[PDB]
């Protein structure tokens, strides 16, 4: 799982 | 046998609107344990002191404040949430009280101080009712201080922001009076307590090639006593213990905490339900306590390759995994607390239901937390869970919005503060 | 006149916190004006304890009420100063509780032995004693002050307090116990030093927190210098010995840190004896930061060792801990290395330095780290006086080479700062041969910091070399730029002449650099053309006034009436300050 | 008297120059000023060779001054700034205040343009009025500022070859006459030729399209060939599109887009560079790195004094 609680971390603008 | 936990205090609205801003989201007893700090998902910090004539005595309103404000976050256009994630007392200096208040970006150091006496005495006018002539005045006054009702001040002394590039998870206080650590999903900073402006990056875990994630720091803390010895959980479920005697930088742990993983139990979920959402350093600081999502673990820091304690919290939601991950329910970062003696642990559960279990006793009760005895010196009548015999709850008819996720212990006596979703609850043994 | 005097006591109450903070500045000109008695028994009892927080406040406050002993009544009643002092130093900020110490200290001097005795002694007995750890953080820094000037039951009673205060359960109060270990024993007799303090010593040097700890490194140095040479050995040598093989990095790092102190404290047959090996394990270390401390201390511990066996320590117990230090994985520890290794030249002599130093110095020359190569070249002075430039500079040309021709600039401009170093060592010949390119390369960087550096550089090789070398090398070379293609590089022309008219000399600039700054009067670009008026200006107090009334005049008049309003503007502004019109 | 407003003109940007804002008053009569001169300015800016164009700073004051230190300090060097001085930016008011008071001192050495920031409501978003409430406690400064920043010319043309704007081409503008013939003197628009030449950016698809970012549209290798032939323009130099090398080429050297502020956001980690145009429109790229600093906070591996 590396979707739902990271986001924030993978997530980049 | 059993502590005969009773209903003490309740505080919070009497109704179910939650209205998402009042919602608690962090527990904490202070030292000496006459205080009780809690922050909510808007911002405010609330204080309850103890009503001092053990002490069985009730908790009051002591002081409020806002912690944390909503901010943006220009240079990523993001909102930043006021949130109180973590709050942390520091040992008492003097006369005042200080605290450590985290939100998701920026730590603040508060302090809360009485004050009960005022200025009185004016030269160039009365007290602020009307103004005198100039000239008339020929003998000068020094003000005087006169007593006044006690008024407790919150004031903000120190602010650490802007360190951290993802979401501070976890603050903890060094036991050398002098520093503190936070740690954000990646990596964990050293700040010293009277310095701002700068932080020791101490722990890095961010891989080169972000696509390449595997692991997230879920919580750190630093030993009770040993001023050298911190440990922090990951989301795979194993801790590390660094020892900052070795090196300046703990990238190498000194000691590395992991079960061996079980071909018996695997599932989908196996990799959610293993991730560690708390790791809690016994009060004598030779045991340490992890919860993940099914079950607590005791851990002895000198056995690495496995617990030498397992107690699981709610079985029942094993088979309803699935269910728990299409709501949601299955990311909940539930938390843990031992006793002032070291010899029971709290948790939480879902449905308004916490978890006592006895490490000497090998005894394990499941009480709720409702209104429904709302009448003081009330034993809480144990609660069983049926996957339906008499006085049992079905599974089925659990509430899953109604999560037990903040508790505390009071450092010496044998109370306990749970945060229910609007509410926190106060309970005391029968003495 | 009470009016501003009144303006100043209301301020003390008033929100601002810039109206109470200069109000707070001023408490000399209001206890002076209230008088004596006043201060002592109206202001002194405000100043007791103030509700404001604010700790630039606080620290105001504490300073001034370190000077208030003539505004109380003069030394008589000083004592009535510390009740608002004792307040001050229990407060939680760290700084404020400095000062408040500090001007109990200094106020205690004027204290009367029974006065001492009567009111400053319970006072430290009262913080020593506080049910906070402030009061007692505070009260280990009036020990010293207060010992000299007592009597005998008084000091015991004085050393048993601090000796509870060494053992207090708060980390802080342990700290700052061990942080005034040294000066307090400075104070006691010796008997009761090595009866009493080194027990104390002892005891704080291994205690469970590293923060108490590496504080004994300076007890240690403290203490070392007050004990006999033969008591070292008994008394302090096995704790120093124990703290330098500490498990904490940071007690090693305090150790090396103060190497130095400690082998001026110790002697040499110590030195010799015990802290040569331990150097050797410190520069051996596994924690790069310890590694780069001891690395810092090499030359000034070299340097002073016994001269009987100083060569022989050197080259063959120091050195190869060095040789494996130049290879080191740490950019810091090598760049520590190389700013000191320079100067163990002088002490070993010229065949040891040509066999054994030259390899580390060719080595950390061609390092891969810019700031190691820059070390290494700016400390050439010693090594010239031992053997000459001349045969170091075949290996120095292709390390400035590198280094002057950088992908970064910041190195570019920091190789151009050593430039008037290098080019003064290596004589005129070299610097001509060879370097005189790289100089004149520089003023056409695309950097303008560059330009500018390398401008303010030609000055100096001016300034060393003298008007005539200026005249036949780099002259013409500055002057051939006004040709260029590009304005920036006519503007560079333009700012060499201004910085080389100062020192260059008047004929010179009268009859080679003006033919230029005058012809380029006519330059299409207006940037250029006031750039020419800023120059004339500045070159102008230079040349003698009848060549200002004779050609720079009407250059500037015909300037003026140029179509750019810059070049109007700087014009008039020449002409002004020229007073040429 | 002339002279002694210069002076304090002087004076003002030697203080501005360590990173330290003005009073109310000046600002205000520095604004007023900046508009007295900006008012006669055409939207169309004719600029004479030779000129460095600059590309963002977005209120990166020391980024500004590295800026300065790489291409040389005015009046000396003449620049040419295609807009967005503000927003995402710890010193965003510092680098408007040096940039207007040299456009006031100099106004012959350096032009500004206006940038797709230079609006009430983006800077109210984006930190501009957020910053100078924080350091002046009222909405004065702003007030003044984006009154100002309507008076800023649109675009600019370098010898009559080279068009500089920060956005880009717009469907509705086919010739420089029409640029010439809008209404500058307003808030920036949500849809027009004036929002299309703040918002709009080149792209590889043919023909116009959607621009993402809600204003503007996006154009083709061929409406910039089509733009160029027909306007006689050799360049089209442009800003306003972060670029991790500074600077770059697209719709086959005929646009140029310029980034001038190293490490975007303090995050990205980007170079910036700037464009050096000679006296015979010969161009030329200087690309530099972030101003060394140590940031508000010095998050750093290396072990700080209070913990050695
Ligand atoms: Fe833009
Ligand atoms: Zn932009």
């Amino acid at each position: 799982y590396s979707a739902k609680p990271y986001a924030h971390i993978l997530s980049v603008p | 046998n059993d502590i005969q936990w009773c209903f003490s205090q309740v505080k919070g609205a009497v109704d179910d609107d939650v209205a998402e801003a009042d919602i608690i989201s962090t527990v904490e007893f202070n030292h000496s344990g006459e205080l009780l700090a809690t922050g909510d998902k808007g911002g405010r910090v609330v204080i309850f002191q103890q009503e001092q004539e053990h002490s069985r005595g009730e908790y009051n309103v002591y002081s409020t404040f806002q912690s944390h404000e909503p901010e943006f976050d220009y240079l990523k256009s993001l909102e930043i949430e006021e949130k109180i994630n973590k709050i942390r007392w520091l040992p008492q200096k003097n006369a005042a009280q200080f605290l450590l208040s985290t939100n998701d970006k920026t730590i603040k150091l508060w302090k809360i101080s009485e004050r009960d006496k005022r200025p009185e005495g004016y030269n160039l006018k009365e007290e602020d009712g009307r103004y005198r002539d100039p000239t008339t005045v020929t003998t000068l006054r020094v003000p005087v201080f006169r007593p006044m009702d006690l008024m407790v001040e919150a004031s903000p002394r120190r602010i650490f922001a802007n360190a951290h590039t993802y979401h501070i998870n976890s603050i903890s206080i060094n036991s050398d009076y002098e520093t503190y650590l936070s740690a954000d999903d990646l990596r964990i900073n050293l700040w010293h307590l009277e310095i701002t402006d700068r932080s020791f990056n101490i722990v890095d875990i961010k891989p080169a090639n972000m696509e390449e994630l595997t692991e997230v720091i879920t919580a750190a803390e630093f030993h009770p006593n040993s001023c050298n010895t911190f440990v922090y959980s990951s989301s795979k479920g194993t801790i590390r213990l660094c020892d900052m005697r070795a090196s300046a930088l703990c990238d190498r742990h000194s000691k590395l905490f992991e079960e061996p993983e079980d071909p018996s139990n695997r599932s989908f979920f196996s990799e959610i339900i293993s991730s560690i959402s708390d790791v809690k350093f016994s009060h004598s600081g030779r045991y340490m306590m992890t919860r993940d999502y099914l079950s607590v673990k005791i851990w002895d820091l000198n056995m690495e390759n496995r617990p030498v304690e397992t107690y699981q919290v709610h079985e029942y939601l094993r088979s309803k995994l699935c269910s728990l991950y299409e709501n949601d329910c299955i990311f909940d970062k539930f938390e843990c607390c031992w006793n002032g003696s070291d010899s029971v642990v709290m948790t939480g559960s879902y449905n308004n239901f916490f978890r006592m279990f006895d490490r000497n006793t090998k005894r394990d009760i499941t009480l709720e937390a409702s209104r429904e005895n709302n009448k003081p010196r009330t034993v809480l009548k144990p609660r069983k869970v049926c996957a339906r015999k008499k006085d049992e709850i079905s599974v089925d008819s659990l509430d899953f919005n109604k999560k037990i996720l903040h508790t505390a212990w009071h450092p010496k006596e044998n109370i306990i503060a749970v945060a229910t979703t609007n509410n926190l609850y106060i309970f005391q043994d029968k003495v | 006149s009470l009016y501003p005097i009144a303006v100043l006591i209301d301020e003390l109450r008033n929100e601002d916190v810039q109206l109470r903070l200069n109000s707070i500045k001023k408490l000399s000109t209001i206890a002076l004006a209230l008088g004596v008695e006043r201060t002592r028994s109206e202001l002194l009892p405000f100043l007791t304890d103030t509700i404001y927080d604010e700790d630039e406040v606080l620290l105001a406050l504490a300073e001034q009420l370190g000077t208030f002993t003539t505004l109380v009544g003069g030394p008589e009643y000083v004592h009535c100063l510390l009740p608002p002092l004792e307040s001050l130093a229990t407060v939680e900020e760290t700084v404020v509780r400095d000062k408040a110490v500090e001007s109990l200290r200094a106020i205690s001097h004027e204290h009367s032995p029974s006065d001492l005795e009567a009111h400053f002694v319970p006072l430290v007995k009262r913080l020593a004693g506080g049910d906070w750890f402030t009061s007692r953080t505070s009260a280990c820094g009036l020990f010293s002050v207060c010992y000299p000037r007592v009597s005998s039951a008084v000091k015991a009673e004085l050393r048993q307090y601090f000796r509870n205060l060494c053992s207090d359960d708060t980390p802080m109060v342990r700290r700052a116990a061990a942080s005034k270990l040294g000066e307090f024993a400075k104070v006691l007799e010796l008997d009761n030093v090595k009866s009493e303090i080194i027990p104390m010593f002892s005891n704080l040097a291994s205690d469970e927190q590293d923060s108490v700890r590496l504080l004994a490194v300076e007890a240690c140095v403290n203490i070392a210098q007050l004990l006999p040479q033969e008591d070292l050995e008994a008394l302090v040598m096995p704790t120093l010995r124990q703290a330098a093989e500490d498990k904490s990095w940071r007690v090693r790092y305090m150790v090396a840190d103060k190497f130095t102190e400690l082998q001026k404290a110790v002697g040499p047959e110590i030195t010799k004896t015990d802290l040569v090996p331990a150097f050797q394990n410190l520069m051996k270390d596994c924690e790069a930061e310890v590694r780069a401390a001891a690395s810092h201390k090499v030359k000034e511990f070299c340097e002073n060792l016994s001269a009987d066996c100083r060569e022989n320590v050197i080259m063959s117990q120091i050195l190869p801990c060095i040789k494996e230090l130049v290879s080191d994985a740490n950019q810091h520890v090598k760049s520590a290395l190389a700013s000191v290794i320079m100067g163990l030249s002088p002490i070993l002599g010229k065949d040891n330095t040509i066999e054994h130093l030259l390899p580390l110095f060719l080595a950390q020359l061609k390092d891969e780290c810019p700031e190691v190569r820059l070390n290494i070249i700016s400390n050439l002075d010693c090594v010239n006086e031992v053997i000459g430039i001349r045969q170091l500079s075949q290996s120095l040309l292709p390390a400035i080479v590198e280094l002057a021709e950088d992908a970064k600039w910041r190195v570019r401009l920091a190789i151009i700062e050593y430039m008037p170093l290098l080019a003064g060592q290596l004589g005129v010949e070299f610097f001509d041969e060879k370097l005189n390119s790289l100089c004149m390369a520089w003023l056409v960087d695309h950097v303008y910091a560059i330009r500018e550096a390398a401008t303010s550089n030609l000055k100096k090789l001016v300034e060393k070399f003298g008007k005539e070398w200026a005249h036949a090398t780099i002259i013409p070379k500055v002057l051939a730029m006004s040709g260029d293609p590009n304005y920036l590089h006519r503007m560079t022309t333009l700012f060499c002449i201004n910085v080389l008219s100062e020192v260059c000399g008047q004929d010179i600039t009268t009859k080679h650099m003006l033919p230029t700054v005058l012809r380029m009067a006519g330059d299409p670009v207006a940037n250029v053309r006031f750039n020419v008026a800023k120059s004339l200006q500045k070159i102008g107090p230079i040349l003698d006034n009848s060549t200002l009334q004779s050609e720079v005049k009407p250059i500037l008049e015909k300037l003026t009436q140029d179509q750019d309003v810059d070049v109007k503007y700087f014009a008039q502004e020449a002409l002004t300050v020229l007073s040429l019109a | 008297d002339e002279k002694v407003f210069t002076k304090e003109l002087d004076q003002w940007i030697e203080q501005l120059n360590e990173c330290k804002q003005l009073s109310e008053s000046q600002v205000k009569s520095l604004c007023e000023k900046a508009k007295e001169i900006l008012t006669k300015e055409s939207n169309v800016q004719e600029v004479r060779c030779p000129v460095t164009v600059c590309g963002d700073v977005h209120g990166q004051f020391h980024d500004l001054m590295e800026l300065f230190r790489i291409g040389g300090k005015s009046p000396d060097t003449n620049y040419l700034f295609m807009g967005d001085y503000v927003d995402r930016g710890y010193y965003s008011v510092e680098t408007v205040t040096l940039l207007v008071a040299l456009k006031v001192r100099y106004r012959e050495r350096i032009t500004i343009l206006r940038g797709n920031h230079e609006s009430r409501q983006i800077t109210q978003v984006y930190g501009f009025y957020d910053e100078c409430l924080r350091k002046y406690g009222n909405a004065n400064v702003w007030k003044y500022f984006t009154d100002l920043f309507d008076y800023l010319p649109l675009t600019a043309l370098v010898d009559g070859q080279i068009f500089c704007l920060h956005g880009g081409l717009s469907p509705s503008i086919d010739t420089l006459d029409h640029i010439r013939a809008l209404d500058r003197l307003q808030e920036v628009p949500h849809e027009g030729p004036m929002c299309d030449l703040l918002w709009s950016d080149p792209d590889d698809r043919g023909g116009w399209g959607i621009s993402p970012r809600g204003a503007g549209y996006t154009f083709g290798q061929d409406i910039s060939e089509t733009f160029n032939h027909a306007n006689g323009l050799t360049l089209v130099s442009r800003a306003h599109q972060l670029v991790m090398e500074g600077y770059n080429w697209c719709h086959d050297r005929n646009v140029v887009t310029i980034f001038s502020a190293p490490n975007y956001c303090y995050r990205c980690g980007n170079q910036a560079a700037i464009m050096e145009l000679d006296d015979t429109l010969k161009y030329s790229f200087l690309q530099f790195d972030p101003a060394p600093r140590r940031g508000e906070p010095h998050v750093t591996r290396r072990t700080p004094d209070y913990f050695l």
